[PDB]
């Protein structure tokens, strides 16, 4: 989607574009600014040699999973416990890239409504 | 060297001698024996050159065409002992004593250190020609080929004697290793210009370029198999091998006098592929493909880079190779239907099946397969353009194309279909036939395993 | 319309000649002659002369010849995880730093 | 859960969540579309009505 | 390599029970299998993660002031 | 194919001609049997409407508007048998087809295998040397003078003579020759 | 070995339009006044073996009730011995 | 393939099956030396109509010049013999 | 009433929907018997020729080498310099090369330039 | 099992200047997964040929 047809319907302006986010800092939010933390360092990941795409915050699951695949070779659906915790983790990223959507497309409109009553008080 | 060429001189008191009924066996084996001494010439070495002596020497661009050259010869013999069996002893030994005369002239022509000497033979290699095309030829036209072949060869080439004497009295040498060492650029002026000229375009016309190719379909329509095979292998390529060794001394007066005859011969290759198309003739379109190889040829040479010059090598012996092939087919095809007309045999597939496989090997060579040396040097010159600018690609594929289309033209149009039904003298093949072709054949696939040998100096 | 009777007798005649001479196309017995003269067990013969003997040829060449020059055979280093131990060195490589695991 | 499944199901699960072309997106629904329809007319024309072919 | 059938001329053709029985075993082989695929694999079809409704995030972790404080 | 053809065609052979296409083309959109029949036999009652008129000018006014109502609705790839100049295998069995006098060049030793074949081969090879001979002159004192006026060869008229002109039909290879 | 058996063509007088769809034909051509005179000729398409036709959907769903029975038998042993 | 190889008398049957199951003509009176336009009564469409059902029936199709001169069973058996090279 | 078959170079008008054949007058049916009888005529001489069994040779067709003739070796004498021909002769000759030139030249001139300039990035070129 | 892959560069076609032209094979994971996929289909259509082109 409905995202789309808004944008290409109704204002374009009104909400953002995939392509220039986020447009606000990222403290106007909230102050504390909690930093994301990764538990794969370089030179294990470099050494594991996923892919350049597949080296993400969700890292560590898939070289649990490839470790486990690694492993158990024969019986090649024994390890499916670790499969699940990276589709989670990819789902938590997923996840947080809508919040930082609808986070950023909130922001717009509070201030698409705070520059439209600044207007009116110096009309007004 | 002279352990080559008097050999061949003692092939004409061997042939005069021989017995009624056995100058070809004489010749045939003896020519060969020639081929295996040749082959030693092709051991180059990365430094200058095999300096035989003050009159001979050897190079990596000379070696593979000397021995192209006496390989032919042993071919030649075997295809003209079909059409010369009702003719005397007198005139056959005369035949043999032509083609021993065009391939002596030939090995001189190839090292021939100084250039006055190499015009000498170069013009030289020009009246056993013309003997063998107007005297053993079919055709009534054999006589106007003949007149054209002679005068657009010696109007070109006459300028050139002019030009090289003058650059003996000014440098005050024509030994082409002095010619190499103490060359000086030549400054844009008018009378560099028309020397520029005269030194390139005595080389252009035999080769052919585009716009004066009109002796080479009549040459090579009208001469006999052997005149035609000696045509379309070795006599084109002394126009390149001449102009590959006379640019050392024309830069860099080149770089800008050279647009004139890419332009020519970048748009001849694909005037000359359509042409091939809309053919009623074999030998013709054979003789048109040669054409356009040829323009391509010269293209890689006015280029002037390294790739340019290698692939310029293999091109010239790969086409060599291939266009005498075509041309023995076409002949043993001819020898039965007596027509040379395209359109008029089909389906001789089903008729002759190993003659058909010999087609389609050939029509494939041709097509520039990979990993054939017809490839390699096309594909050299096709990178040594794109370098040189980057729209040659649209020239050089819409050749290509062309290419490929004319070919499987003629391979369909001659064997495949339903062979028509008025014709019941296709008697099967010979052995002589079959081994003429395997003979054709076999070394194109054996070089394709060793590049660098026919990959010029430049490698 | 219909046939003209010389129509009728032509198409007679040629149809009893076609069939004389497609009877005569048959073979006899004895009408193929062949001159005679000379000058598990399957799959076992087969998989020595056609599967063992190239392995063998192709070992050879990979292993004496072509690993004689350097950079020829060229093999992607094998992944390391955290936990293995090499076989060259004995070291092992240090675990992860325990990320919290819920579900 | 078919040999086909494991592939196109997931081409079009990536070509419907990326940042591409809609008209690309439509054309490629359409197709898959007229993909059924077509294996649905082989084997309806091929091996259901009344035979139709020589005695 | 097979048995002798012969041509019936407007007569449904002879059917050796072999092929019968391989079909219908091979179809019920299919079946079996994505059945069983099914039961055990339920999340590859219907997905195995919710979608999140973005209407129902409220403002407080979406970082939002109350169009006042800036 | 067999038999020659005529200066022109009538109006006749035109209507039958365009009742078989149009016939062809109706079953070729009618998939199914019963729907072709019921299509065919109303096809049939609106071509017999107008069996009996007699003025050639209305006749020919009509057989117009026919054609080009069969171009409209001509079926763009209609059915072509598979032996048919359209089908898929027309000339399939072409490239089989090794002509008669191949088998004069065959070597001897492979002319010793099958000996009462060629034994066959002789004797059929002297029947038509002394067939043509008759052939010749019978066609040469039947042919009117000018030349020919159709291509109509005229049967065997003798007893010991045998058609003009039938060697090359008679001897035609196979249908599928291998 | 090849097919030679001396076939023998049925009689004639076996096919009837009886208990074929040629009979609406028939109907809808004799109440605008006409007749076919081929009808017979295809009844052979409708007669044998030929008769009994199957629904597309019936189609797809060739070996349901066997799979069915084994995967059901299939599952029931899985659930009497996990429970162990 | 496997196809048999069809000969004469299998041929006629055929065609006699199909004409016997042509309702415009009684399958008493025709024979294999009946006519079409004077014996049995047909019309030239309805030869056109026969011509198309053997067609149809034998899976090779008859060109126009050669089918509309085709009048009697015994000569369409002829016909399809010399298309099809049957010996006996 | 249908739509017309607007008939074009490489879609011929069909013969079924061709008018000339309806318009049939008896000078008609005497020139399609003269062309019967014509080729009648050399059918039989074909036919005559082919069915020899004393020939062991190619049948030499007067019109293959006619055609085949006319198309190689009769273009000149029959040749004469008129507007047309002159204008198709410089423009399918001439135009091309110079068009040719001009593009060549104009992106040499321009690869010249940038080289001059220095701004290329010819790095790793090092075959040419 | 292991992640394996490789190239082999056993014959040293030619020499150009600057450039080496070798007879070089990609034992990747494209590579080894396809040759196996190709053979199989490759057995199976020879051993239908073997009845569809009998005559
Ligand atoms: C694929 C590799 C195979 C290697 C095995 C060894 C084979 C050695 C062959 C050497 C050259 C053949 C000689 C030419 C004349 C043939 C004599 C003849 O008359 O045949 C009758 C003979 C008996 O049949 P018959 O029933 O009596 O005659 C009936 C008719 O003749 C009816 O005849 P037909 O219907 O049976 O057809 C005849 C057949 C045979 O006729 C031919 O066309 C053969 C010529 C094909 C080449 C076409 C020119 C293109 C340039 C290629 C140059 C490569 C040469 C390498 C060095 C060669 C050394 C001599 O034609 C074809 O089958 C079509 C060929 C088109 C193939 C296109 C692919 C080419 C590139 C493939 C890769 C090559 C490099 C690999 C690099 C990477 C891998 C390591 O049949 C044969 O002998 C067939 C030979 C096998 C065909 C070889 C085709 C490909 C091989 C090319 C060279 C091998 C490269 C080395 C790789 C090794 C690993
Ligand atoms: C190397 C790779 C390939 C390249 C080689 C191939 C290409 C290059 C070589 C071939 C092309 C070169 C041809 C150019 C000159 C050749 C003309 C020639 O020889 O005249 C013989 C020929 C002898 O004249 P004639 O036999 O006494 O009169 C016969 C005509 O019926 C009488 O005609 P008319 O009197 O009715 O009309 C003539 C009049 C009217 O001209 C026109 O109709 C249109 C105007 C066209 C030219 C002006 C633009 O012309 C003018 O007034 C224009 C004069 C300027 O002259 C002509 O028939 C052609 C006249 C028009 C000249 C057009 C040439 C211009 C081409 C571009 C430069
Ligand atoms: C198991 C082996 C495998 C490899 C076999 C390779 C065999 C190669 C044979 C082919 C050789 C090709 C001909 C080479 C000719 C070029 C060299 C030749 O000109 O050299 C001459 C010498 O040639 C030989 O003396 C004669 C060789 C001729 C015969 C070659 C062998 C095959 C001949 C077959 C002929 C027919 C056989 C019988 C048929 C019935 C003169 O040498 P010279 O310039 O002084 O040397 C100076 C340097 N020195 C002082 C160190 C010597
Ligand atoms: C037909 C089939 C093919 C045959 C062979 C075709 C190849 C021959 C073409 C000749 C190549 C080029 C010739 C001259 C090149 C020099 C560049 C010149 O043409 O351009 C201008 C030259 O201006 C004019 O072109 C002057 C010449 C005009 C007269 C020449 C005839 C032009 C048309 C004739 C065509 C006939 C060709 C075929 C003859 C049979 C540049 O002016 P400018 O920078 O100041 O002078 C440069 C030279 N400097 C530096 C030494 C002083
Ligand atoms: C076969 C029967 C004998 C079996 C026992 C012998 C088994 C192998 C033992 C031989 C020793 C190895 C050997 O042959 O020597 C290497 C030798 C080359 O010598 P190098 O020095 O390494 O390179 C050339 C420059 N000097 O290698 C070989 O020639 C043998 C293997 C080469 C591959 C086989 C040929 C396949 C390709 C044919 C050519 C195709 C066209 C070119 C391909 C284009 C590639 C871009
Ligand atoms: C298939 C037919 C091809 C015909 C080819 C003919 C054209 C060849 C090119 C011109 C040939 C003549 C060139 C002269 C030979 C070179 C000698 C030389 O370079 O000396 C020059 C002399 O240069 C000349 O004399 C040239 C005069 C040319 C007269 C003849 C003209 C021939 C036709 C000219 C146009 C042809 C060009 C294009 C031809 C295309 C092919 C048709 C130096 O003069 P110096 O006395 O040393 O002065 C130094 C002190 N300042
Ligand atoms: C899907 C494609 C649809 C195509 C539709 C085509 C158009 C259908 C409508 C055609 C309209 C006509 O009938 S156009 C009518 C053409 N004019 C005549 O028929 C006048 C006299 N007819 C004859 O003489 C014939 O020979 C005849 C008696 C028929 C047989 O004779 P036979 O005794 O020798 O069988």
């Amino acid at each position: 989607g409905a995202h789309l047809a808004r944008r290409y319907l109704g204002d374009a302006s009104k909400e953002p574009d995939p392509l220039r986010m986020p447009t606000f800092p990222p403290d106007y939010g909230f102050p504390e600014r909690k930093e994301r933390e990764m538990v794969a360092t370089q030179q294990e990941m470099n050494d594991a040699q996923l892919m350049l795409q597949q080296r993400d915050y969700c890292a560590h699951y898939l070289i649990q999973l490839l470790k486990c695949k690694r492993d158990s070779f024969p019986n090649f659906l024994a390890c499916k416990h670790e499969q699940h915790d990276w589709d989670y983790c990819e789902h938590l990223d997923y996840v947080k890239r809508m919040k930082e959507f609808e986070r950023e497309r909130r922001l717009l409109q509070r201030k698409k409504r705070r520059e439209q009553r600044e207007a009116e008080m110096a009309r007004g | 060297m002279l352990k080559i060429i008097i050999p061949t001189t003692m092939l004409l008191p061997m042939t005069w001698m021989s017995k009624h009924n056995m100058i070809w066996i004489n010749a045939t084996v003896h020519s060969l024996l020639i081929s295996l001494i040749s082959l030693s010439l092709l051991n180059q070495l990365g430094e200058n050159s095999l300096n035989f002596s003050l009159t001979f020497f050897s190079d990596s661009l000379s070696a593979p065409l000397l021995v192209l050259t006496t390989w032919l010869l042993p071919l030649m013999l075997m295809a003209s002992q079909s059409h010369l069996s009702k003719e005397t002893t007198t005139r056959k030994k005369l035949y043999i004593t032509m083609l021993i005369l065009l391939q002596l002239f030939l090995i001189m022509t190839f090292t021939a250190t100084e250039l006055i000497l190499f015009y000498i033979l170069f013009e030289a290699t020009l009246v056993p020609t013309l003997i063998i095309i107007t005297r053993w030829g079919n055709q009534t036209e054999r006589l106007n080929a003949g007149l054209y072949f002679l005068f657009y060869t010696l109007a070109g080439s006459l300028p050139l004697l002019v030009a090289l004497v003058y650059i003996q009295n000014t440098t005050g040498s024509l030994n082409f290793l002095i010619i190499h060492y103490w060359s000086h650029p030549l400054s844009n002026s008018w009378s560099n210009i028309f020397m520029w000229l005269a030194c390139i375009m005595a080389f252009m016309v035999k080769m052919p370029l585009y716009g004066l190719h009109l002796w080479l379909p009549k040459a090579h329509v009208e001469a006999p198999i052997a005149g035609s095979m000696v045509l379309a292998a070795v006599l084109l390529k002394l126009g390149g091998y001449g102009m590959m060794r006379i640019t050392t001394i024309l830069n860099p007066l080149t770089n800008y006098m050279a647009y004139p005859f890419l332009m020519l011969s970048m748009w001849g290759m694909i005037m000359t592929s359509s042409i091939c198309l809309r053919q009623t003739d074999l030998k013709s379109l054979i003789a048109y493909s040669s054409v356009s190889h040829m323009a391509l040829v010269i293209v890689a040479i006015m280029i002037q880079t390294p790739w340019s010059f290698m692939g310029a090598t293999a091109l010239m012996i790969a086409h060599g190779l291939t266009s005498s092939m075509l041309f023995c087919l076409a002949n043993t095809n001819y020898e039965r239907v007596h027509s040379r007309t395209m359109i008029l045999a089909r389906g001789l597939q089903t008729l002759l099946p190993l003659m058909a496989t010999w087609w389609l090997v050939a029509s494939l060579t041709n097509l520039a397969l990979p990993p054939s040396i017809n490839l390699i040097g096309e594909l050299f010159i096709i990178t040594a353009s794109f370098s040189w600018s980057n729209i040659t690609i649209i020239l050089m594929g819409m050749n290509m194309m062309i290419t490929a289309l004319y070919s499987l033209y003629m391979l369909i149009t001659t064997q495949r279909g339903k062979y028509t039904h008025h014709i019941n003298n296709i008697k099967p093949s010979f052995t002589r036939e079959n081994a003429l072709m395997a003979l054709h054949i076999l070394p194109l696939l054996l070089l394709t395993l060793n590049p660098k040998m026919i990959l010029g100096p430049l490698y | 319309s219909g046939y003209t009777p010389d129509e009728k007798l032509r198409l007679q005649q040629l149809r009893e000649l076609r069939r004389r001479w497609l009877k005569d196309q048959e073979l006899s017995p004895r009408e193929p002659v062949l001159p005679p003269r000379r000058v598990t067990y399957r799959h076992s013969i087969f998989a020595v002369t056609h599967v063992l003997i190239p392995v063998w040829i192709i070992h050879y060449y990979l292993k004496y010849h072509v690993t004689a020059k350097p950079y020829t055979v060229v093999e992607r280093k094998p992944r390391i995880f955290p936990g293995d131990t090499i076989l060259e060195t004995g070291e092992v490589i240090p675990l992860m730093k325990e990320f919290p695991d819920q579900h | 859960y078919l040999t086909g499944f494991y592939s196109k199901d997931l081409i079009i699960e990536a070509v419907n969540m990326s940042y591409t072309n809609a008209w690309a997106l439509l054309m490629t629904l359409i197709a898959t579309s007229l993909t059924a329809a077509y294996s649905t007319r082989i084997i309806f024309f091929a091996f259901l009505g009344k035979p139709r072919f020589p005695p | 390599g097979g048995v002798h059938i012969e041509p019936r001329y407007r007569q449904f053709p002879q059917l050796t029970r072999s092929q019968l029985i391989q079909a219908e075993f091979f179809s019920a082989t299919m079946w079996f299998w994505i059945l069983w695929r099914f039961w055990h694999d339920s999340d590859a079809v219907l997905g195995h993660f919710p979608y999140p409704d973005p209407s129902q995030w409220t403002d407080e972790e979406l970082g939002i002031l109350p169009d006042d404080e800036d | 194919a067999f038999s020659a053809p005529a200066a022109y065609l009538t109006h006749q052979q035109k209507v039958l001609r365009l009742y078989k296409r149009a016939l062809r083309h109706l079953e070729s959109w009618c998939v199914h049997r019963d729907k072709y029949r019921y299509f065919a036999c109303l096809m049939r009652a609106r071509f017999d409407e107008h069996k009996n008129e007699k003025d050639m000018v209305k006749a020919t006014q009509l057989l117009r508007q026919a054609e080009e109502e069969f171009w409209y609705g001509q079926h763009p790839q209609p059915y072509i048998f598979p032996e048919s100049p359209g089908g898929t295998s027309y000339e399939r069995y072409e490239c089989y087809k090794v002509p008669e006098w191949c088998l004069d060049d065959w070597h001897p030793s492979e002319k010793a295998m099958y000996p009462d074949y060629f034994a066959k081969r002789e004797q059929w090879k002297r029947l038509r040397r002394e067939s043509w001979e008759r052939e010749v002159k019978q066609l040469q004192e039947e042919t009117p003078p000018g030349g020919p006026r159709t291509e109509a060869l005229p049967p065997a008229r003798k007893e010991g003579d045998l058609p003009p002109l039938w060697w090359h039909i008679v001897t035609r290879p196979r249908e599928r020759p291998m | 070995e090849h097919g030679h058996s001396k076939m023998e063509l049925p009689d004639y007088k076996q096919w009837k339009i009886e208990g074929t769809p040629l009979e609406t034909v028939q109907e809808k051509l004799a109440a605008r006044g006409l007749r076919d005179p081929w009808g017979r000729n295809e009844a052979w398409r409708y007669s044998g073996g030929f008769a009994n036709n199957v629904s597309f959907v019936g189609a797809l769903l060739k070996g349901f009730k066997w799979g069915f029975a084994a995967f059901v038998v299939a599952v029931g042993a899985e659930y009497y011995l996990e429970s162990q | 393939s496997d196809a048999p190889p069809l000969t004469l008398e299998a041929i006629k049957d055929r065609v006699l099956y199909v004409l016997k199951l042509y309702d415009k003509i009684d399958p008493e009176k025709l024979s294999v030396n009946s006519h079409f336009m004077k014996d049995l009564g047909l019309d030239s469409l309805d030869q056109v109509e026969i011509i198309m059902a053997m067609e149809d029936e034998f899976g090779f199709e008859i060109p126009d010049i050669d089918a509309e001169k085709l009048m009697c069973p015994q000569e369409i058996v002829d016909y399809i013999a010399d298309k099809k090279d049957v010996y006996e | 009433s249908f739509p017309k078959y607007k008939p074009s170079r490489l879609a011929t008008l069909p013969a079924t929907l061709d008018p000339a054949e309806y318009d049939i007058s008896p000078e008609t049916r005497k020139a399609q018997a003269e062309r019967l009888a014509i080729r009648s005529r050399l059918k039989r001489e074909y036919l005559l020729q082919y069915n020899d069994p004393n020939r062991l040779g190619v049948i030499e067709d007067p019109a293959l080498i006619r055609w085949t003739y006319a198309r190689s070796a009769n273009i000149y004498p029959n040749f004469r310099p008129t507007p047309k021909t002159s204008l198709l002769g410089a423009l399918f000759g001439i135009g091309p090369l110079f068009f040719w030139y001009y593009v060549f030249k104009t992106d040499r001139d321009k690869k010249e330039k940038l080289i001059q300039e220095g701004k290329l990035d010819q790095t790793f070129n090092i075959s040419y | 099992h292991t992640g394996q892959e490789m190239i082999i560069s056993n014959w040293h076609w030619m020499t150009l200047q600057t450039v080496e032209l070798s007879l070089s094979f990609k034992m990747d994971y494209f590579s080894v997964m396809f040759i196996p996929v190709a053979l199989f289909v490759t057995w199976s259509i020879m051993e239908f040929s073997m009845w569809y082109m009998h005559s």
